[PDB]
């Protein structure tokens, strides 16, 4: 309506603010979310898809994965393992792979010039260091004058039975901008954070563990590893769910008051905009029913009869247009439901979402 | 803002930052996947936990919090206390089975780049079987729940990759979704394959006789079992549903609906009828005994339509004896106090 009904009384942008996170993703930070875009946490404002991925997984998702197999793949991981590369970190080959964000490096698949320091894979394939603990004679002529692996005896991410499992290719240098932790230690005051030296592993795994302000924990167990990324629980929230928190949390009483104040006191244009405030607020403070109903999550469905279902001739039924717009509904709805269980891939659930919501107009 | 444009912006911006290497990352995220499984199940074995709550705990810890679980299912897990307890005996789990845990996890996140990155294969799919009745957003949709049904199968073990895979995984779902939602009447996948069958058959008949088919070679062109009855049958269940609302005659403000009758709804000369029918048959009720007018009042006013099953004790002949004693005294009475006769209905 052009008042928006919702907007008036919940400070949001009127008629924008709304239409923004309301049918599409402009999240509004809910409560609280202690990290920063540059300043503290926004209480009621409204953040982007991109900022707000900028915000969970850490600052820096790059993934320079090189060209052929050994110039980049050598620059890199010479670099790469633990060496905590800097801003710019200019890789050596080609053109010149520029990392230019924050704190670790994980560098991702080999090929087959040289192999040292790297994990589990390629032991059980020259038997060798697997099979008994040769990898030491496996330097080869200057031994006679923890990872290293022959002169250049391997090529791809296969399992060596008979060269059966295999895959030949690529290799990501995958900046991934957060900070490793190998060695964390044991203090008890709130409840133990992160990871003892080697045996116990408190933090949960790599997907959603809070620890410190930091917030996200991912595990390798190749060296003990506890991947330890940075932001909280931001709550950040799209949609009618957003609003109907909003406005759950509101004291009419207060910001009648508050409007009170403003009303008569400030210059005419601010005051102006609570008089018209005012008005909704008190009359769903008056004898009038209580506001957090403007939401729906129970639609009413009008009678059968109503939406008769007829024989016409022949066969020709017919039917009140209302129910097309309910199967409408219905099918969203339920495909919704389902999509949540199967597993939800983010874009999906919102596209469904929207739909959904459009549906119910 | 106009709908279709922000989904594609959406998931073809999020494939723009990561589609899925050919080989790499598919495999990658692929044996992810199944050690999760592995994970899981050797997970249930050593808790004694249903692998259902193995993968609704790892899921909660993975994709998101409390909200998730009590807003989408209502509450049966507590929200707070009960997935806690449960990742409690998954950390206990020593060095040996602790590796799971942390498997399951990562694998179920493995599940989602790969879902993520698919995205854009279930467009371009879902962009041809656009014009069946169903909505692009409805269609992709769809398509996409079939995706996330071949992650579950793809066995990486057997070397072909998930391109090829997601095609057929998806192309079923769509199909259903097409056949399964795209009416206000639901008909079977064997009436829908029927009915393109007619139509087809009706396109190759329209390819030469300049006659619209007599539906003579409908049912001949189609096979055995067709006949006239079928087809004509068939067509008729194909037509869809006309508008209660709908212009009518020269087209104004006249709605098709003011135009229909209604049937169970007594016009006044049913509810006279029904008066008089009532208290004329209830005064001759009276003026008979009880026991086998009752039976066949009730018997046939009250229930369901027995002549031995309609009597209490009284076997068969009493039944005959009084029912068509007392049946014929109260009509040739009405017959005198002419009342009934003139037929009520
Ligand atoms: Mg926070
Ligand atoms: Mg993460
Ligand atoms: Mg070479
Ligand atoms: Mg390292
Ligand atoms: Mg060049
Ligand atoms: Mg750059
Ligand atoms: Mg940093
Ligand atoms: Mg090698
Ligand atoms: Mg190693
Ligand atoms: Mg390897
Ligand atoms: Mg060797
Ligand atoms: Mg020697
Ligand atoms: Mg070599
Ligand atoms: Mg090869
Ligand atoms: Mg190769
Ligand atoms: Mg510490
Ligand atoms: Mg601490
Ligand atoms: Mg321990
Ligand atoms: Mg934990
Ligand atoms: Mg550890
Ligand atoms: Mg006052
Ligand atoms: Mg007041
Ligand atoms: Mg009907
Ligand atoms: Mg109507
Ligand atoms: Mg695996
Ligand atoms: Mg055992
Ligand atoms: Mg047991
Ligand atoms: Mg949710
Ligand atoms: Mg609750
Ligand atoms: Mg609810
Ligand atoms: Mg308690
Ligand atoms: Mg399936
Ligand atoms: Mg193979
Ligand atoms: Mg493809
Ligand atoms: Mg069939
Ligand atoms: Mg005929
Ligand atoms: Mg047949
Ligand atoms: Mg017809
Ligand atoms: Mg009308
Ligand atoms: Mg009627
Ligand atoms: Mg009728
Ligand atoms: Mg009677
Ligand atoms: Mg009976
Ligand atoms: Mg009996
Ligand atoms: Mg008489
Ligand atoms: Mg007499
Ligand atoms: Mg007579
Ligand atoms: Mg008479």
């Amino acid at each position: 309506d052009v008042p928006s009904k919702i907007g008036t009384l919940l400070d949001l942008s009127a008629t924008e603010l709304e239409q923004v996170l309301y049918f599409s993703k402009y999240i509004v930070l809910d409560p609280k979310g202690a990290i920063l875009n540059g300043v503290p946490v926004e209480k009621r404002q409204l953040l982007t898809d991109e900022e707000y991925r900028e915000l969970r997984y850490g600052k820096q998702e790059t993934y320079p994965l090189p060209p052929g197999v050994d110039a980049l793949v050598k620059d890199g991981e010479e670099v790469v393992k633990g060496q905590e590369l800097a801003p710019g970190v200019v890789s050596r080959l080609d053109g010149v792979a520029l990392y230019r964000f924050p704190r670790r490096v994980r560098v991702e698949y080999v090929k087959k010039e040289r192999a040292g320091l790297r994990l589990p894979l390629a032991a059980w394939v020259e038997k060798e260091a697997y099979k008994p603990g040769e990898i030491l004679a496996e330097l080869p002529e200057p031994y006679l004058f923890g990872d290293k692996i022959v002169a250049a005896i391997d090529p791809e991410e296969e399992v060596i039975a008979e060269a059966e499992g295999v895959v030949h290719l690529h290799e990501p240098a995958s900046i991934l901008v957060v900070k490793a932790r190998v060695y964390p230690f044991e203090d008890d005051v709130e409840v133990s954070t992160g990871d003892r030296v080697a045996p116990g592993d408190v933090l949960a795994d790599g997907g959603k563990v809070k620890s410190d302000v930091y917030g996200r924990v991912e595990v390798d167990l190749v060296r003990n590893v506890v991947r330890v990324v940075e932001s909280y629980d931001i709550d950040a929230r799209m949609g009618a769910e957003a609003i109907q928190q909003l406005l759950k949390e509101l004291d009419l009483e207060a910001l009648e008051k508050e409007l009170l104040e403003e009303m008569k006191h400030p210059s005419r244009a601010r005051r102006a905009k609570a008089r018209k405030r005012l008005e909704v607020v008190r009359a769903f403070l008056d004898s009038g029913n209580r506001p957090e109903w403007m939401i729906l999550e129970a639609v009413p469905v009008l009678p059968p009869d109503l939406r008769p279902m007829v024989q016409v001739d022949g066969g020709r039924f017919a039917t009140s247009d209302l129910n097309d717009l309910y199967r409408r509904l219905i099918n969203r709805n339920n495909r919704l439901k389902k999509l949540l269980a199967q597993g939800a891939p983010e874009i999906i659930i919102r596209n469904e979402k929207r739909m959904l919501q459009e549906a119910v107009d | 803002k106009i709908s279709t444009s922000d989904p594609v912006r959406q998931y073809l911006h999020e494939i723009g930052q990561v589609p899925l290497l050919t080989l790499e990352e598919e495999v990658e995220l692929a044996r992810k996947v199944e050690e999760g499984m592995e994970a899981i199940k050797k997970l249930s074995e050593i808790t004694g936990l249903d692998p259902d709550l193995i993968r609704e705990v790892v899921r909660a810890k993975i994709l998101g919090s409390a909200r998730v679980r009590h807003i989408p299912g209502l509450k049966e897990t507590l929200d707070p206390k009960t997935v806690e307890e449960i990742d409690q005996k998954l950390k206990s789990l020593p060095k040996e089975h602790k590796r799971y845990l942390h498997i399951a996890r990562e694998g179920e996140a493995a599940r989602q780049h790969l879902i993520e990155a698919n995205l854009r294969l279930v467009v371009s799919i879902a962009k041809k079987y656009t014009g069946r009745g169903l909505s692009f957003l409805d269609l992709i949709q769809e398509g996409n729940q079939g995706l996330i049904r071949a992650v579950e199968k793809f066995e990486y073990k057997r070397r072909f990759k998930f391109s090829t895979y997601a095609t057929w995984w998806i192309r079923q779902a769509i199909n259903r979704a097409i056949a399964d939602q795209a009416r206000t009447i639901r008909i079977p996948v064997h009436m829908v394959e029927t009915i393109n069958k007619l139509s087809r058959t009706a396109r190759q008949l329209q390819q030469e006789l300049g006659r619209e088919p007599t539906y003579e070679e409908i049912a001949e062109a189609m096979g055995p079992g067709w006949d006239a009855k079928r087809v004509e049958e068939t067509l008729k269940i194909a037509q869809e549903p006309v508008s209660l609302e709908t212009p009518i005659g020269d087209e104004k403000d006249s709605f098709y609906g003011d135009f229909i009758p209604d049937e169970h709804l007594p016009s006044p000369v049913d509810a006279a009828t029904q008066s008089l029918l009532s208290e004329e048959l209830e005064k001759a009720l009276s003026k008979l005994s009880e026991r086998e007018a009752m039976v066949l009042k009730l018997r046939k006013g009250l229930i369901d339509g027995e002549e031995v099953g309609a009597f209490f004790g009284v076997t068969r002949e009493r039944i005959r004896q009084i029912e068509n004693k007392a049946l014929r005294k109260l009509k040739y009475h009405e017959s005198r106090t002419r009342k009934l006769r003139d037929f009520l209905d």
